[PDB]
């Protein structure tokens, strides 16, 4: 981790650690004792908060969807990506290739909707969240045969309990997920660009298992991703521009930095 | 002494009198694929000295106003030699590179270039609900150029090229985490980077994925006084390293 | 089959794994190995400070 | 069964918690690893890498490459200033979007030494000397060369070897300093002056540039994760 | 599990591994190195997801029934079979004989029913699910003496708790359950065909133990079967046709495959 | 009693979970096994068996 | 701990333990056997309740705020200090420098607010409390992107469960927190006095994650601090005056003690 | 009476049985023995590849 | 799972309780200690120190 | 990795730490060391009772 400062006295020598050539593409290994007289300091500081498995291993909200126990929008569909929401996305894009296991956690809430229904009296709601791996049947309605879940992972959750959670393995067909792809999936080099199937990891469906009330209730499910067991390769400059789309790297040109008055001024504007 | 260098690959030899060392990747030198990392079950083709040798690309003038240039690596050598004739007959291949950029000028000239090899440099589009076409990203040994002003948004399949965002939406001054050297005209006249194969799969098709992009970007413009040479070229030379190919089929 | 490991301090804790999949285990927090020499000093020749970088 | 009792914090979702949870896909074997070049295991690996500093950034310079360039020229006398900016990465306009500075808007605290490198990009007939100074805080910025040579400084002579390093020692009352602006954990001021004029012969440009780089030393550390102020959204993408 | 590829060079030999006789009823043991030059590959792949105790060991919804706390249909009756629902049924019918232990899990939900009752105010519902082994008394009403459960297994569940579950042994009189029976139970060979008593495993009853509200509440119970400790013998071709009935193998004649344009075309229709 | 704390994922029904649960019939002894020909222990056993391919499949 | 009394007989000696000089700034070490005849007593008393890690290690309410699921004041903001509430503050100010780890515990309650809304029917409320370390984005509305919590610690709590709690390390940049600061943060010695950044420890935000009801509900969150692992240095006289402000030591002049009739009277007034 | 077994990886876990019936135990996930030779090669005579199947 | 039973006093907040609770900031290393003069470890240390008594306290 | 310590009496208890941070541990209640001699008797010269404080 952090290294200890070593004491140094006066010099007058043919050594020149301060002078260097930065054209070589090498970062100089100069320490403070080289350029000045220092005392010996014992350092007890650590670099344990800046591990990759600390930086990326906190739950982050990626998406939220709504669905109702009446009318249209009886269920919610979402294709799992960590690219809908800015904050998690930016952190993963300090790297080109990442490999991790997910832990999904769901915060499901319900809100009574305005109506003129007399004598509402909800029963407790039970919700079903169904993970469907790539390919295979997709529910086209609440009350299809796809919600049987004979071989699709699924959880059921009654209100007023702890959030559900489940672990997902590393599901890539590649040896790492890629956050950037500089190519086309077609051999003609036509169609969509930057689209790849290394990051597929199914679709998520959510519904009510009962309409408890005679009146309308609308639920909101929020999905949290927590990377764990992380490994990362090839670091990249942070994103400077705001994101526009979830499938593209497209951007509006942004200035390098914010301005200031002069090149000698000691304040920001 | 430390400034003289010679690199021999196949027929080719490069010699420089001013050299800033050689940068090697992420401290990994090119190697052949192991049998404990391989997936494909056929015997590889390894042409050796017919693929792994220096190829010069077209030169491009450095002017007092020039914004920069880029070349996408497997598709800038795709029409050249038997390197280009092994990647259209095979479905797979993997290779590293040695990139050597030359640019010589007098001791009365000044300027500075940044030479970077950027893994998977995916580049934005001027219009925000389209992606670029393959005729705006890929040259073929001709360099594509950056712009100094934003590309206007039409109904475009154009690339968003601006030097200061590097066409990727990042600060251009932070491209120094990628393997790099500077050509500063008062010091050195050449730069050498040796890239290893970087991908998340052991081999990949090379006619629809570009796994590296070379960019040469002026940070300090070219300047000289009247009476000096007004034409200063920048030549790029690229050699494959440990090329393999697998999945022999028909041409295309 | 318990592991006993040291805690982060300026003691020890006990952990048992309960599941048959190794993707169910808690995150690895205490891995502190590092090597900045891939990204700093990627040069082929060995640079010695207190000697010219270019002769 | 076994008599048990629940404590405060049961049935909560803490976002920083580490607990075990069953897999939704049991007995799933993951694909083998391959060695990919350039594995990262710490972010202080990649904060020790030089990154071009946009010292200039005055009006319309941030929308060009002129931000990174620092003017120097042949002028009458010497002891005129070249630049000045305050030490406070992850706050200052100059340092907030550098590679060092963006691994430091995810943290509340920072400690250790920082090294600036300078690279002279004139012609090979140009020559000069500079005074690269750093003043601890408590007396404001130096406004003369003679005020600035009472702090830490290095005199840089340009010849073969076209770079020089000003390493900024850690001189602080506290063991850590805030990333965000506070006057209790003020950093000091970094200034540059002509020690000697830029001297050129005929037919060589008398205007030259300097480029600046910044990186952390090996005694550097960061602490206490937080959201960065530099990414936003109004709706899902 | 998965075997390692072995390298091979050129051949010119009297060996003929590629030529075979497929009339012998033997599947050829040819590997890729026989017919071409290969490199040596180490494989680290496993066949752990295709174990029979992975394939069949996920909960699957088999049935659901409804019952009310007022009026007619005060309780639900169901004879336990895994043949009401298509998805589980198809998986078990990759085999002729299977032997397993069940784990039943019940997801019980309640929904308020429209009425003109003023000042409804439900108390929490408690439900009783009663397993009755073959033979013995059957409840003919809510509030019979059969719900005493002196010797019938039974569970009670109050709303807003975890789903009940219970394990069931292997209950066959035979040495395995049979998924197919090519016979009659009668010696005359009259009556129903394909009916056998090896797969009996009682009937399930479910009711409310209280009507909490003055208004009408209707509950839905969903039964989930999870095989475990599985053993299976004699594999069979998968079902090609849709099922019609739960006691018969009856089918509508279906084509072998979907069509395409030509025998040289590279797309589906 | 022993101080305990519940974590996320308590009182959920995950369909892929493996936990122990009490038997509804305790001390029930199951019928003996017999050796029946052709036991299957993996589905890659029965994917290694030749099967006639309907190459033609054009209209009727 | 407590020491044992030692027996003593008559004296007549040149020893003078009773006489002392109190000008020396030394507290006399006289024990009762010095000045009189005593018996030997065994003491079994202990000083275990007057340890610093008993005195300061009990939960104490520091603040409470309110927020609603409708209208203005959708969330609550509070900068963490133990100086809003008198009782905890006084105890810590027996010392100049203290160092401890917090344990936060939150008691969150909800109360129906009067309205003319017909047919209210609340769903269970879920609350989010978000800790934001010094610097970084601050929510400016309910439904901002800051509540994503990609890297800010956060807890979610559904009603009718145990209070949340979390431990906080010692977060000072100094080697101890200071309860007193006799200086300015500015070098000019202008601006606010007694203000220092050694005691920063972020801001706390709290909101509803759903409006369950159609009618208005107002919640109250109460924050409890419990010091633990305490160390304390340099003791100080207790506060004699009532506190006025939370950032100042400002006071109204108060008499030394309460009065009494005479200097010989044995009662208080 | 705890069993300690290896987890599925690209460590170990502990399991105790709590019930007196062996039909209450968790599913057997880690049984990987197989024998495809009953369904492939059921022929009485031994087939050797690199020799005629029929003489 | 393991059969358990809850006792009275579960899901209560007793202000005097000592239980362990997860940290909101994991792997946070605290600043080193320094020796500061006059550490206090008991309050009977500082009750054994002389203090001027206001014996008079009659009116003003 | 359990600690066994004595209880406060006029027996013993068992404790296991469950977390990887040492700021998650229960409060230290049983530390009874003390030294009043810093605040009482801070004088440079050693005072002996049964002798004049000032000669
Ligand atoms: O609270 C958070 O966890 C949360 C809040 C905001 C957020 N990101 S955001 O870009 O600020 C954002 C802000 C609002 C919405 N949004 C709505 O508020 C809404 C209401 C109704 C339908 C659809 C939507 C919907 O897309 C989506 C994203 C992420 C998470
Ligand atoms: C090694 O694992 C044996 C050491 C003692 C184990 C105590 C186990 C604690 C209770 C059981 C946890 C079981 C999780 C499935
Ligand atoms: C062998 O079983 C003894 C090993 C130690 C057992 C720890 C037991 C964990 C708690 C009891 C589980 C009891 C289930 C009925
Ligand atoms: C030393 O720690 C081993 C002694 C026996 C441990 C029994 C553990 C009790 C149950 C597990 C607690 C685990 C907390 C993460």
């Amino acid at each position: 981790r952090v290294a200890d400062t070593v004491g140094t006295g006066p010099t007058n020598s043919e050594a020149i650690p301060a002078l260097t050539a930065a054209e070589t593409g090498h970062t100089s290994q100069v320490v403070p004792g080289d350029t000045m007289q220092t005392r010996h300091v014992k350092n007890y500081h650590s670099r344990s908060e800046s591990t990759i498995e600390n930086f990326l291993c906190r739950s982050a909200c990626v998406y939220f969807t709504e669905y109702k126990n009446s009318g249209a929008k009886r269920y919610a569909e979402w294709v799992l990506t960590p690219r809908q929401a800015a904050q998690l996305r930016r952190k993963l894009e300090f790297f080109t290739y990442v490999r991790f296991d997910l832990e999904l956690t769901f915060v499901i809430t319900s809100t009574q909707q305005p109506s003129t229904t007399q004598n509402q009296d909800a029963q407790i709601l039970t919700h079903q969240i169904m993970y469907v791996p790539p390919g295979g049947p997709v529910p086209d309605k609440v009350d299809s045969y796809v919600w049987q879940t004979s071989t699709n992972p699924s959880v059921f959750w009654t209100e007023g309990n702890a959030p559900p959670r489940m672990s997902i393995p590393f599901l890539s067909i590649g040896n790492a997920y890629s956050n950037f792809y500089d190519g086309w999936s077609e051999f003609s080099r036509n169609g969509v660009y930057g689209i790849n199937t290394l990051n597929n990891m199914g679709t998520l469906y959510a519904r009510h298992v009962n309409a408890g009330s005679t009146g309308p209730i609308k639920s909101t499910i929020r999905i949290y991703f927590k990377p764990k067991h992380v490994k990362a390769w090839i670091p990249r400059p942070p994103r400077l521009c705001q994101y526009e789309k979830a499938k593209n790297v497209n951007f509006q040109p942004s200035g390098v930095t914010t301005t200031r008055q002069s090149i000698t001024t000691m304040t920001n504007t | 002494s430390d400034r003289a260098r010679s690199i021999t690959l196949g027929n080719s030899t490069i010699t420089t009198q001013e050299c800033a060392n050689v940068v090697v990747g992420y401290g990994v030198w090119p190697d052949y694929l192991k049998d404990s990392e391989a997936t494909a079950e056929d015997q590889p083709t390894q042409p050796d000295v017919a693929t792994c040798r220096f190829y010069t690309l077209d030169s491009v003038q450095w002017q007092k106003t020039s914004p920069g240039w880029w070349w996408k690596l497997p598709d800038a050598l795709s029409n050249l030699g038997l390197f280009g004739q092994n990647m259209q007959y095979h479905y797979l291949g993997r290779t590293g590179y040695t990139v050597h950029v030359q640019c010589n000028a007098s001791k009365f000239h000044q300027g500075c270039l940044l030479v970077v090899c950027v893994p998977e440099a995916e580049m934005g589009c001027a219009t925000l609900d389209n992606t670029p076409s393959s005729a705006e990203l890929l040259g073929g040994d001709t360099a594509k150029e950056f712009a100094d002003k934003p590309v206007a948004s039409g109904s475009n399949k154009l690339v968003q090229r601006v030097v200061y965002n590097a066409g990727m939406g990042v600060g251009v001054g932070n491209l120094t985490i990628f393997p790099h050297q500077w050509i500063n005209l008062r010091t050195n006249n050449s730069a050498t980077i040796v890239m290893p194969y970087t991908n998340s799969v052991p081999m990949d098709n090379m006619f629809r994925h570009n796994n590296v992009t070379l960019m040469v970007i002026p940070f300090v413009p070219l300047d000289y006084c009247p009476g000096s040479t007004t034409y200063v070229p920048i030549t790029v030379t690229i050699a494959p390293m440990c090329a393999e190919y697998n999945g022999l089929r028909l041409a295309g | 089959g318990a592991q006993v490991s040291t805690q982060k301090t300026g003691i020890h804790y006990t952990n048992i794994n309960y599941y048959k999949d190794a993707a169910s285990n808690s995150a690895n927090r205490q891995d502190f190995t590092q090597d900045p020499g891939k990204f700093t000093e990627p040069v082929k020749d060995i640079m010695i400070k207190s000697l010219p970088a270019l002769n | 069964g076994l008599p048990t009792m629940n404590t405060p914090g049961s049935c909560q979702f803490l976002t920083s918690d580490d607990f075990q949870s069953p897999s939704a896909m049991p007995q799933y074997d993951v694909t083998p690893e391959m060695r990919i070049p350039g594995e990262v295991k710490n972010l202080m690996e990649i904060a020790e890498v030089d990154s071009v500093v946009p010292v200039q950034n005055v009006g319309e310079k941030v929308n060009s490459m002129e931000a990174y360039q620092i003017p120097v020229r042949s002028n009458e006398g010497s002891g005129t200033q070249v630049f000045g900016f305050p030490l406070q990465p992850g706050y200052s306009s100059v340092f907030s979007r550098t590679l060092l500075g963006e691994i430091l808007n995810y943290y509340t605290h920072w400690s250790g030494s920082i090294k600036l490198t300078f690279m002279f990009c004139g012609s090979a007939m140009a020559t000069g000397k500079f005074l690269l100074a750093y003043s601890p805080p408590g007396a404001g910025a130096p406004t003369k060369r003679v005020d600035a040579m009472l702090g830490t400084h290095v005199i840089w002579d340009v010849g073969l070897q076209s770079s020089c390093v000003l390493c900024i020692p850690w001189i602080s009352q506290t063991h850590y300093r805030f990333v965000a602006s506070d006057e209790y954990t003020a950093g000091g001021f970094i200034t540059c002056w002509y020690q000697t004029n830029i001297v050129v012969p005929a037919d060589a440009q008398s205007s030259c540039y300097i480029m600046c780089f910044v990186s952390a030393c090996n005694d550097f550390s960061v602490r206490l994760l937080k959201d960065t102020p530099f990414i936003s959204q109004q709706n899902f993408f």
